[PDB]
């Protein structure tokens, strides 16, 4: 939403202009530190781990104890 | 160029004269007011009057009255 802001107050020659290519430079890393799906990766995988025997346990619906 | 876009040439066109020769300018000058006719030292000679806006922009005419390189201009 700020990068909208920054370039209807800029013009669409944003970047062009002195301070718009930094400022793209710097939402566009901090936008490569945001790209998450890593997490859901990983951590299907250790749902996954999980869900290899526990998910669907109904197996012994009176389970012994 | 403005002076905040410069990767690319905000208004840009070639310097001839009527022939398609080209025009090797030296420190050329924009008179009083900015009236767009700047003047254009050549390389040697050949100094011209050239507009800015309209299809008559760009060299306007020639005037020889010396023959060694040219080295500036300046108005006033």
């Amino acid at each position: 939403a700020y990068m909208k802001r920054v370039e209807d107050v800029l013009g669409k020659g944003w970047e062009n202009h002195v301070e718009g290519q930094k400022l793209k430079q710097d939402g566009d890393s901090f936008r490569m530190k945001l790209n998450t799906q890593e997490i859901f990766d990983d951590w299907a995988r250790k749902v996954q781990q999980r869900n290899l025997g526990v998910s669907g346990r109904i197996f012994t619906i009176e389970s012994t104890r | 160029w403005s002076l905040d876009m410069l990767s690319h040439p905000q208004d840009s066109m070639e310097l001839v004269h009527k022939q398609s020769k080209a025009v090797a300018v030296t420190s050329m000058s924009f008179p009083v007011g900015d009236v767009n006719n700047f003047v254009v030292g050549s390389e040697e000679g050949s100094v011209y009057t050239a507009c800015r806006h309209g299809s008559k922009a760009g060299i306007s005419e020639m005037f020889e009255g010396h023959q060694g390189p040219i080295t500036g201009i300046h108005c006033h």
